């Protein structure tokens, strides 16, 4: 996995590449790996794929109960502090590594945490196997006062560089743009750089090739 | 790490690096690794990130708590807090943490707890995988009652010479003064600091 | 020390009431009228703001409630069980199913859930029922819009329209004449104010009426973009300036 | 005494032009020794299917368990459970027994009643849900099921094409691995209709 | 302390009754009546609406029949919170047996685990008990077509026609009558009405205050369905049988 | 009728034990007053101190729950004090859980269904007390929101509570019907405690030394209580016009 | 189980004619690195009892905790608290060893050797030891860790059995102590020059000797 | 324990089970019966860890007697195989699993069929037209799979079956001391004395 | 009625009846009295000598807490000794996590939230004590008395008992007549002479004087009782005053 996210003028941005893997193999070309805690605060992650999913989930869940209960806008500091609590008290065997980002009533956000349960703050962050070829293009081109599109340009340029450069990442990039005073935009393949190219054959089989012992219809209602 | 705390004439200055590891990466290069538990009431963090962090959250909620029902507590007494987490959950915590504070009766307080979960007041206390460097260097250039320049100079040139030898330290150098006057946050990057 | 009271406050009585449960619909009765319609494209809750004080600011104080998405609750009897009823409704909508489906529960279920927890008020150990009548409007893809009643014994039924409270005798006799299988959720809205207004006695505005609506999906609430399954929440609570530009062509 | 590859197995799901299709081996074996050559990892639930590779005994107790719990559901909500939610249900399922696993690769496979779309999903161990508009594998034989698919399959297959491709997907990567294979059933899936097939396959 | 306040749920009168049970019945025959006939090729389950307003929705409604499994219905009277509590612990142990043994549950089992739980509550605990008596209509293959009824003491009987709730003299009377062992299932739903339409404390017996259901073999070859009458269906069997 | 002793429903659908810890509520014999201002938030009570051998500094019913809420109390002290004990263990503990300083009205609500649990549940008394809490809310700005033994809470304009709370209640109604505002138009929070004990003593008719009065004043990011010397140059501006 | 982290060195002590002596320096150890230097491992317990402490500090600092609580809750309801019920060595002796056995019975010991010298009511002399492992012993000499293999030696050629004792001084006795205290400063890697003594004596009472320094060294030989 | 084996055929389900209780380097006992009737047409046979093995087998027995007391009826085979691998399926994630591993053969008296369930320690559970557990599969197997056909007389698979302990008898590390042969028919369960 | 049968019920006045039952035994009990000095406290009580048989100086009354907290009380004694249980267990645990010994007001509010917890059950009794209190910390002296309904205040002077009526109009002549303060030393006198003058309310039997006192200069802030040549002076002082 490579995630990163950018703070920019107005907000914040965070992106993610699209593979997901079981050893050397590629499970899935095209995950998604941006999660939804609240409408404007999202979640990026990496680690095991499982319990990113499954704490992003019951912290999200969390959220909009306390957010019902308040009757207030959801904070990221609030998913900050329940999610590092959860995760420090599992002495790191829920192998959640996430980075946070969102726009509340306070400002515009940006954190990280670790499965451990540690919690870092940034203009610019980078998590998973592919951190480092982020972190990279990050320190390269980062810069203060970012507007917009530069911070999706450089968001997406760090993923880029993850995609390329680590075996761990590939496929596409998503991105998610966390405005305040907006709704927040989520762009699902932002970019495609990886279609598979044209077969040079169609495997189509004649009808018959494979033999069969036995037929039977199968019953499906009552 | 490399951490430290200095008692003064006026009361007292905490100190730290802004380098976070995992392995020889660099996780974050500008760490802020002085936390406020009260007003004026502050700890350098040492060890484990994630144990460090946890242990002040805690004592910053029994502090506000303290707060609530008999007003502003001493010193010694949020050493005493840190002190109790550290030593009852001493199998499971890898955290050296230096409790400063400053009271109008006592001014200026450095309190430091290793591995163990001990109490130790002191002076002054230097702390993290850094500070071995720099013990001979601090021994032969502490003088008690110094003023605030003066403080500040030492510390700016204690952790110029822990980050220089210690790979585990680096980045800026963070600086959190505690007088009567308020809380005064100073900063001084590479450019100054490395050139001492 | 410790909860003594392991044994049931409410028992049956010779005749076969039990008294508790009759005792709480009566606090219901003395209670602010509350309505519910429902239309074919939507469904419409109502109820009096009745405020304690003039120097109260009634915005702060939520009759009409939001419990999911495409759910929504008015109640009438006593606030206090119905606010912490709430509470104890989202959680559970949550615990006992977004958590396991990945959904919210559709109005049914969610009805069923709410009556359980008021059932249990009934027979168990220390405890006195809940002195409320909810109605729950809601909608969900495969039942589309529904009402219902939920009643202190823990009892539900489901409603083309209804009401509960002060004046509920005189206001579902109201509804009987005005109600048709035909009513677009705009109809249902005008019969809904008509119907409140027999039941208030002072002021008849957007301030003192509280009203929401279960209809069409709603995206500019949403307060995101991107994912075209998700098109916004149904529940739509109306604006103080919405009802009055209502009460205009009344 | 890894517990995914004590008894082997594999399952394979694709989708086509509105119609799914879900295969399974028979075998069901105690390391080299094969015991049963009728031993079928396919079940159903309404028009819900799902396969489940892995250690046997958790294919079987899974199964048990997701009939327990989709028998309820369908008594409560009134109408049968659609792929999209019983997927939901599988990952909540194995998540919670999260430092105590089943030791088993589940696959979900069917047609939405309302909507009309097929769909298909792959979980891990642990819960984690796997979404593909093309197919999904699992089992002993996954690395070789993996390889077969992504040459063989091509979008928007008829439900007779289609069979013929998931069934050579299955039956050549079984025959690579010695742990699966002694068998093999298919299932074509459309709106209303569902044809069970077993397939002729080398017996070693 | 709160001694003051207990009522004594679970205690014998003097003359060796259950208060609490005692005062349970006479709630439950208030409730609306509801009927079972079992007939040698199905059984027939009819009950009575409580006094319906015509504003309410009739066909997305439950309140007396309701399905525990494919093979197991319940007719209800007595309070629907209570008897709603039962059925989901019935509905889960019937799930329970098939999981264990891989057999859908016999009737008499489920039927004696539910009474087991309301005996229960009259023994021990110091809670009231529940207010509620069903009629179990259900098949297996053990003894085929079954009738069971169930009340708050927890003790249980089977029937060859039963009813519950209101009006039970006069109707199991009345299906004393015209019952016999031979009678089929269209016979039955004839009987179940007609004995509905002369107990009813109702003026006229309509379509919109009843609830059907029947439980036949009347599906293709050997085996059992359940069909809970749509509202029409029932305007419609009411009509054949002349009763509207 | 044991449906008097304990919270149960009478016949009428009535409770009895919650209806008399509102009369226990007055049991203190005590007038508070609760206004807002543009950047504040004024909370006033009398203060009575009848024993000479009292220590008149330990003499209060006004309450620092966290940094930024404050919360005046009427009725008993034992179940004042039993409240203010919670009330700040939950703001404490909001705090370490969420990230954030609790809210004046969520404190509010949370305070309002523990009381309502007395009220369902047996085995629990009702507290007597009426709890008034006051913040600059970071979020609302400017807030009073109050609780009762009923569960029953809701945010004010201004407010009042006590024996003679109707005199002071409507003396409040008629000025906001004159200034046509929800709140009291001054910059300083000098100047709307000096609205808040004028008005007092329109309401009341009595006139206040600097010992008879007790001051709450909550402002962005604090609340504080005044000494009887900040109260008296209160007092001293009042008469000097 | 544990490890130690912060730790104290050897603690000495003796019986002579009239009362006991008891030494330890003021070095709190981290591994090899001589951390802290102002650590006084000698604490009073009352006016007739001074208990001294090696090993763990941590642990150390947790028995003052608890002995100065049993002099406040000895003190509770008790008239006589300074005087016939006054705290006895022999009581905080038994106390101690309860608590240190029973620690090693539960698996999580108090990583400390301890020594509790004092004088009785009816005038006897008390000196006894206690472990991590709850074993007990007395002897007319004590000492833990480096002085038990150093200090014991030189201290039992002064009172080699019970006889010894009344025909031994303080003014002899100390000498003894002073001069191991030199030995284990030449010997042990681990000890400072800087220490403290206590002398508890059935007429004189308790003294109580602060920053004694070790002297008159021989190195002018190599 | 060690070896145990089972053959369905036409009318009948028939289980051997050696007699040998080995212990160290000393063969303990030469008639032990491994195997515990059920109910009157279920029976089933058990082999694995000392003491678990027959500390289950009666736990099984007095559950499905209990059972039969209560309802006044056989449950049938396939319902006491169910219940016998979800008794396994929990053990298997105990603080301390049973080490069981199990045959159960019965005849189904509402289908007029017999069948034979294998079920190890894991709970993992088939039907098979014949079985073996441990070592003993390795061999009969491949024997069954030559000479098994689905009609044979219950004479048929007694000779077929001795054609197995013949074989493990010739090629098996162990001496295992024989077998008792019990066959399950419509007409209940009988062993068989010369074998 | 039967609203006074059960603890934690309201009566429709909004009194809770029990815990005003508890203060009827507390007014059946011997006279104890507080006085607030200079930087200090000083607390005294009244034991009355039923037989000859009583041991003198051997019943003892007055209470320590930590090290510097007196505690005395009037009314049901075994009551009042569960109470300092309570709080010496409130001292311990605030000492353990805080390090420093609990401040006064402090203290009073752990006494008085335990106290209160028993008037919200129905199965437990209210004290039957109210307790005189105090001591000395970081912000000097403190004086709290406390009742069965859980309220407390802080005091210039303290009393209650069978006496409370008498020795409270002595404490008030005192605040009157000295504004600046009273010294610790002055203060003992003083406690001894209200107690032999409040002894007028229960001179059936003749009694034992019993002093303890907290000061910042005479005691160096810990609790202390008064014995021999203090206690002598002291009562040799209260016997010239009577007559
Ligand atoms: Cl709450
Ligand atoms: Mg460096
Ligand atoms: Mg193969
Ligand atoms: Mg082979
Ligand atoms: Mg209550």
């Amino acid at each position: 996995t490579t995630i990163v996210g950018v703070k920019f003028n107005n907000g914040v941005v965070i992106a993610a590449d699209t593979r997901s893997t079981q050893g050397p193999i590629v499970a899935d070309k095209n995950c998604a790996k941006l999660h939804r805690i609240s409408p404007k605060i999202w979640c990026a992650g990496a680690g095991t794929a499982a319990d990113t999913e499954a704490v992003t989930q019951l912290i999200g869940s969390n959220i909009e109960l306390h957010s019902l209960y308040t009757s207030r806008e959801p904070r990221v500091v609030s998913a900050l502090q329940m999610l590092k609590q959860h995760l420090f008290k599992y002495q790191g065997h829920i192998g959640a590594y996430l980075i946070v980002a969102g726009v509340d009533p306070t400002g515009s956000h940006l954190f990280s945490i670790h499965a451990h349960g540690s919690t870092d703050v940034g203009y610019y962050l980078s998590l998973g196997s592919g951190s480092l070829a982020a972190m990279a293009v990050l320190e390269s081109h980062w810069k203060q006062d970012l507007t917009k599109e530069e911070a999706i340009k450089l968001a997406s340029d760090a993923i880029q560089a993850g995609i390329w450069n680590d075996l761990g990442s590939g496929s596409n990039v998503d991105v998610c743009v966390m405005e305040i005073g907006k709704d927040a935009e989520y762009l699902r393949n932002y970019l495609t750089p990886n279609v598979r190219e044209e077969k040079q054959k169609s495997y189509k089989f004649p009808r018959g090739t494979t033999a069969v012992l036995k037929e039977s219809i199968v019953n499906i209602c009552d | 790490t490399s951490i430290m705390a200095v008692t003064f004439k006026d009361g007292v200055i905490l100190g730290a690096d802004s380098r976070t590891t995992t392995g020889a990466y660099i996780a974050n290069r500008v760490t802020d690794k002085l936390t406020r538990v009260h007003d004026k009431i502050w700890c350098c963090r040492s060890g484990s990130a994630a144990d460090t962090q946890a242990i002040a959250d805690i004592v910053q909620y029994h502090l506000e708590l303290y707060t609530s029902q008999y007003g502003t507590p001493s010193t010694e007494t949020a050493a005493s807090v840190f002190k109790e987490l550290c030593y009852e959950n001493k199998d499971n915590l890898t955290a050296g943490i230096i409790v400063a504070g400053y009271d109008d009766k006592n001014k200026g307080e450095v309190y430091t707890i290793p591995l163990g979960g001990s109490v130790h007041k002191l002076p002054y206390a230097i702390a993290g995988s850094g500070s071995t460097f720099i013990y001979g260097y601090c021994d032969k250039n502490f003088r008690e009652n110094m003023s605030k320049e003066e403080t500040v100079d030492f510390i700016k040139h204690s952790l110029s010479q822990a980050i220089k030898w210690d790979g585990s330290s680096g980045g800026v150098i963070r600086m959190v003064v505690l007088t009567a006057a308020g809380v005064e946050r100073l900063i001084f990057y590479p450019d100054e600091y490395e050139q001492l | 020390m410790t909860d003594r009271y392991s044994f049931s406050l409410t028992t049956f009585s010779p005749s076969g009431k039990l008294g508790q449960i009759d005792y709480a619909l009566t606090a219901v009765k003395q209670g602010v009228t509350s309505l519910g319609i429902k239309a074919t494209n939507g469904v419409v809750i109502a109820t009096e703001k009745k405020s304690s004080s003039p120097l109260a600011m009634s915005e702060t104080l939520s009759k009409v409630s939001l419990l999911t998405p495409d759910i929504g609750a008015v109640y009438s009897g006593m606030g206090p069980d119905y606010r912490v009823l709430v509470d104890k409704s989202r959680k559970v909508a949550h615990t006992s199913y977004k958590r396991i489906y990945g959904e919210y529960p559709p109005t049914k279920l969610l009805v069923s859930e709410v009556a359980k927890i008021m059932q249990e008020a009934t027979q168990s150990g220390g405890v006195r029922p809940f002195g409320v009548s909810l109605l729950i409007a809601g909608h969900d893809e495969f039942n589309g819009f529904s009402l219902y009643q939920v009643d202190p014994s823990g009892s539900y039924f489901p409603w083309k329209a209804t009401a509960i409270g002060k004046g509920s005798v005189a206001a579902k006799t109201f509804l009987e004449k005005r109600w048709n299988d035909e009513l677009e959720l705009e109809d249902a809205i005008h019969i809904a104010l008509l119907t409140l207004k027999e039941s208030v006695e002072g002021e008849f505005n957007g301030d003192t009426i509280e009203l929401a609506i279960i209809g069409d999906e709603n995206p500019d609430l949403l307060g995101y973009t991107g994912i075209p399954t998700d098109k916004g929440p149904r529940f739509r609570k109306l604006t103080s300036q919405e009802i009055n530009d209502r009460l205009e062509a009344l | 005494s890894d517990p995914s590859s004590i008894n082997g197995g594999i399952v394979v799901a694709m989708t086509g032009k509105d119609c799914v299709a879900i295969a399974c081996d028979l075998r069901l074996g105690s390391q080299s020794l094969g015991v049963s050559n009728k031993f079928e990892k396919i079940f159903h639930y309404g028009h819900v299917f799902l396969g489940i590779t892995g250690l046997a005994t958790d294919v079987t107790t899974l199964n048990e368990m997701f009939r327990y719990k989709t028998n309820l559901y369908k008594l409560k909500e009134e109408r049968a459970i659609e792929p999209e939610t019983f997927t939901q249900l599988v990952s909540s399922s194995l998540y919670e027994r999260r430092f105590g696993p089943y030791f088993v690769g589940p696959v979900v496979a069917g047609i939405n009643s309302k909507s009309g779309k097929p769909f298909i999903a792959g979980f891990d161990l642990i819960g984690c849900i796997d979404e593909a508009k093309d197919f999904i594998v699992s089992g002993t034989a996954s690395d070789q099921l993996f390889g077969m698919c992504e040459s063989l399959y091509e979008p928007n297959l008829e439900p007779e094409d289609l069979f013929e491709t998931i069934s050579q997907a299955l039956l050549n990567a079984a025959d690579r691995d010695a742990l699966s294979g002694w068998g093999a059933v298919v299932y074509i899936i459309k709106k209303d209709e569902v044809v069970k097939r077993y397939l002729k396959m080398r017996q070693d | 302390g709160s001694r003051r306040y207990d009522s004594r749920t679970t205690i014998f009168s003097p003359e060796g009754r259950l208060y609490q049970v005692e005062y349970a019945l006479e709630s439950i025959s208030h409730a609306g009546t509801a009927i079972g006939i079992m007939a040698s090729d199905g059984i027939v389950l009819a009950a009575e609406r409580k006094v319906t307003s015509t504003l309410l929705e009739q066909d997305t409604s439950t309140e007396k029949l309701y399905k525990l499994n494919d093979k197991i219905a319940v007719a209800v009277a007595g309070l629907t919170a209570d008897a709603e509590i039962l059925i989901n612990t019935a509905r889960i142990h019937a799930q329970n047996y098939l999981k264990t043994y891989n057999e859908d549950i016999p009737v008499e089992i489920l039927v004696r685990r539910l009474s087991d739980i309301k005996q229960g509550y009259t023994q021990h605990g110091g809670l009231r008990p529940f207010g509620v008596s069903f009629i179990y209509a259900g098949y297996d293959d053990r003894y085929g077509y079954q009738l069971y009824t169930s009340n708050p003491s927890g003790n249980y009987t089977g029937w060859k026609a039963i009813s519950v709730g209101a009006n039970t003299s006069a109707a199991q009377t009345l299906l004393q009558m015209d019952y016999k062992d031979d009678m089929k299932v269209d016979d039955a739903i004839e009987l179940a009405l007609k004995t509905l339409s002369k107990t009813t404390d109702s003026s006229a017996l309509t379509y919109d205050r009843l609830e059907f259901a029947t439980i036949r073999k009347g599906a293709n070859d050997g085996e059992v369905y359940q069909k809970i009458f749509k509202p029409q269906e029932i305007k419609d069997i009411l009509v054949k049988t002349g009763i509207t | 009728g044991y449906d008097r002793h304990i919270t149960i429903f009478s016949p009428e659908g009535r409770l009895y034990q919650v209806e008399y810890a509102f009369k226990a509520t007055n049991q203190t014999n005590i007038n508070s007053l609760a206004v807002r201002g543009k950047d504040c938030t004024v909370v006033i009570s009398q203060k009575k101190v009848p024993d000479k051998l009292l220590d008149p500094t330990t003499v209060s019913y006004i309450f620092c729950i966290s940094r930024t809420i404050g919360m005046v109390v009427n009725g008993p002290i034992p179940d004042a004090r039993n409240a203010a004990l919670r009330a700040k263990a939950e703001a404490a503990e909001f705090r370490y859980k969420y990230g954030y300083d609790m809210p004046c009205d969520v404190l509010a609500k949370r305070m309002a269904n523990l009381s309502q649990i007395y009220t369902q549940r047996a085995y629990m008394r009702p507290l007597g007390v009426i709890l008034t809490f006051v913040s600059v809310d970071e979020e609302l700005g400017p807030s009073i929101y109050k609780t009762d033994p009923a569960g029953y809470y809701v945010g004010y304009k201004a407010t009042a509570t006590g024996p003679k709370q109707q005199e002071i209640t409507t003396n409040l109604e008629n000025h906001f019907k004159k200034s046509k505002i929800d709140h009291i138009n001054e910059e300083s929070w000098e100047k709307v405690v000096e609205f808040a004990i004028t008005h007092m003593i329109d309401a009341l008719g009595t006139e206040f030394s600097k010992n008879d009065l007790e001051v709450g004043v909550a402002t962005k990011d604090k609340f504080f209580t005044l000494s009887a010397e900040n109260i008296e140059e209160r007092l001293v501006a009042i008469a000097e016009q | 189980t544990q490890q130690p982290i912060v730790t104290g060195t050897s603690v000495i002590s003796m019986k002579y004619d009239n009362g006991v002596i008891i030494a330890a320096d003021n070095l709190g150890s981290y591994g090899s690195l001589l951390r802290f230097n102002g650590v006084e491992r000698l604490i009073p317990v009352g006016d007739n009892t001074v208990v001294g402490i090696s090993g763990d500090i941590s642990d150390m600092q947790h028995i003052e905790r608890l002995l100065k609580d049993l002099v406040t809750e000895n003190a509770y309801d008790n008239p006589l608290a300074d005087a016939e019920e006054a705290l006895e060595p022999s009581y905080i002796f038994e106390y101690l060893a309860t608590v240190m056995y029973q620690r090693r019975s539960k698996m999580n010991p108090l990583w400390n050797a301890i020594i509790v010298a004092g004088v009785q009511s009816n005038g006897d002399q008390f000196l006894r030891y206690v472990n991590l492992l709850g074993v007990t012993y007395s002897s007319p000499t004590l000492a833990t860790g480096f002085g038990a293999h150093m200090a014991n030696p030189l201290l039992r050629k002064v009172v080699d059995r019970e006889s010894d004792i009344p025909k031994t001084t303080v003014q002899v006795a100390e000498e003894a102590i002073v001069n191991a205290m030199r030995v284990l400063y030449y010997r042990d890697a681990r000890s400072s020059r800087n220490f403290s003594l206590a002398i508890i004596d059935k007429n004189t009472g308790l003294t109580f000797k602060k920053n004694l320094q070790v002297e008159n060294m021989k190195w002018d030989f190599a | 324990m060690d070896i145990i084996l089972g053959i369905r055929v036409q009318d009948s389900v028939i289980l051997a089970s050696s007699k040998a209780v080995t212990r160290g380097i000393s063969v303990l006992k030469d008639s032990d019966d491994k195997t515990r009737q059920l109910s009157p047409h279920t029976l089933m046979s058990f082999a694995g860890e000392a003491g678990d093995t027959v500390q289950f087998a009666e736990y099984i027995q007095a559950n499905i007697q209990l059972y039969s007391i209560r309802e006044d009826y056989e449950l049938s085979p396939q319902a006491v195989s169910s219940f016998v691998r979800q008794e396994l399926a929990k053990s298997i994630r105990s603080r301390r699993p049973y080490q069981v591993n199990v045959l159960i053969g019965g005849y189904d008296k509402k289908k007029n069929k017999p069948e034979l369930y294998q079920i190890d320690y894991l709970g993992t559970k088939v039907e098979l037209p014949y079985g073996a557990h441990g070592y003993s599969g390795f061999y009969t197997f491949s024997l069954l799979d030559h000479h098994y056909r689905p009609d044979m007389t219950t004479e048929e698979g007694l000779d077929l079956l001795k054609l197995c302990v013949q074989e493990l008898e010739k090629r098996m590390p162990m001496d295992f001391k024989g077998v008792i042969v019990k066959i399950v028919d419509k007409d209940g369960i009988r062993q068989v004395d010369d074998f | 009625t039967g609203y006074d049968l059960s603890n934690s019920v309201f009566s429709p006045d909004g009194r809770n009846f029990q815990v005003e039952y508890a203060v009827k035994a507390v007014e059946n009990g011997t006279t104890s009295i507080g006085i607030k000095c200079n930087d200090g406290v000083v607390f005294a009580v009244e034991k009355l000598i039923t037989s000859k048989l009583l041991v003198p100086q051997k019943n003892v009354k007055i209470q320590v807490v930590d090290r510097h907290i007196g505690c005395v009380y009037s009314g049901l004694i075994p009551d009042g000794r569960h109470l300092v249980n309570r709080g010496r267990e409130e001292a311990a645990s605030f000492k353990k996590l805080y390090k420093t010994p609990i401040p006064i007001p402090a203290f009073a509010d752990r006494l008085g939230q335990y106290v209160q917890a028993h008037t919200l059950y129905n199965s437990v009794r209210p004290f039957g004590v109210s307790t005189i209190f105090g001591g000395v910390d970081k912000n000097g002296a403190h004086l709290y008395m406390l009742e069965p309904s859980g309220s407390y205040w802080g005091y210039k002077g303290a009393a209650t008992g069978k006496g409370r009526q008498s020795a409270k109009a002595e404490l008030e002549k005192l605040v009157d007549h000295h504004p600046e303060g009273l010294s610790a030393r002055e203060a003992v006198k003083q406690a001894a002479k209200i107690i032999y003058l409040a002894h007028e309310d229960n001179k059936e039997k003749d009694f034992e004087l019993e002093i303890s006192w907290c000061s910042l200069s005479e005691t160096n802030g810990l609790h202390k009782f008064v014995k021999g040549d203090l206690l002598q002076e002291a009562i040799d002082f209260a016997q010239k005053e009577i007559n």
